[PDB]
């Protein structure tokens, strides 16, 4: 504990210069997700406004990028749900509370302009997908669907590079990978059952390869979600 | 799926007979152009009572 809160500090004292705070937050994106996991663990109230300080010294607006660099934050390691989550808690610190308050309003700030597209949008350039409220949601599908196959239908080819990269990536069939999966196949199947368009683009690019060889996937969910995508591909 | 191909092959044979539909209104359209023949061709026959007179 004694070793975690040093190195914080030391990292807090680094991010306090702006220049040193920008390189830094492009060395590890994942630093401000396990920093604020570890104040959200850790109940002690000095580690968890060290690690609050740090976290907003990365998206203080001396640095470089500031809004770039929390809009990243805030799409990729849920910093607005963990803002709101630390300021319904109750902590003891009057300094740490007040830290997080500012935390929370920065957060909920940058969400205010970004929107469900950017999350998608990052979604996809992480490759990770755990179902999320936007692929079960059919209003956000309907009025997505035009941005989906624009550009030639970007959006689609990245979905389907991502498909293929698990189809190769599920020989390992981990539950991760298998939910990914499974969201893939599902929004596949959104974006060839709305703008049927992106369906002759999916099969020029293999995805109706990639979905028969899912089909024959040992996980039940794949296969039933294979399944369903070859069922709105050509099916009943 | 095979049976879902299958299909999508009958389908496409729908699709080539929704094509042949057209190569059927293309036939069709060789008796538009004789049903356009007649059309000139009681005009002809108008024009050469009007030749005649």
């Amino acid at each position: 504990i004694q070793l975690q809160y040093h190195s914080l500090l030391l990292i807090w004292l680094l991010t306090f210069n702006p220049v040193f705070a920008n390189e830094l937050v492009q060395k590890y994106l994942s630093d401000f997700l396990d920093l604020l996991k570890l104040v959200k663990i850790t109940i002690k109230e000095k580690v968890s406004r060290l690690c609050i300080s740090i976290i907003l010294q990365c998206c203080s607006t001396r640095v470089k990028q500031h809004k770039k660099v929390i809009k990243q934050l805030l799409l990729l390691g849920n910093a607005l749900p963990t803002v709101q989550s630390l300021s319904e808690r109750k902590y003891s610190d009057e300094e740490l509370r007040q830290d997080i308050s500012n935390l929370k309003e920065i957060l909920e700030n940058e969400y205010q302009e970004l929107t469900s597209f950017d999350e998608y949008v990052a979604e996809l350039d992480s490759k990770l997908l755990c179902w999320s409220p936007p692929h079960v949601d059919n209003g956000f599908w309907s009025d997505n669907i035009d941005e989906f196959k624009k550009d030639n239908y970007k959006i689609f080819r990245q979905l389907i590079e991502l498909l293929q990269a698990k189809v190769r990536n599920g020989d390992v069939n981990a539950k991760q990978e298998k939910i990914i999966i499974q969201v893939a196949l599902n929004d596949i199947t959104h974006v060839v059952e709305l703008l049927p368009e992106s369906i002759d683009v999916l099969d020029k690019t293999g995805g109706k390869a990639d979905i028969m060889e899912l089909l024959n996937h040992s996980d039940s969910r794949v296969k039933y979600e294979a399944l369903k995508a070859t069922q709105a591909i050509i099916g009943y | 799926n095979g049976i879902a191909t299958l299909l999508q092959a009958e389908k496409e044979a729908h699709e080539i007979v929704s094509k042949a539909r057209k190569y059927r209104q293309d036939k069709l359209k060789q008796a538009k152009t004789d049903a356009a023949k007649e059309i000139d061709s009681y005009k002809i026959q108008k024009d050469k009572e009007l030749k005649e007179f």
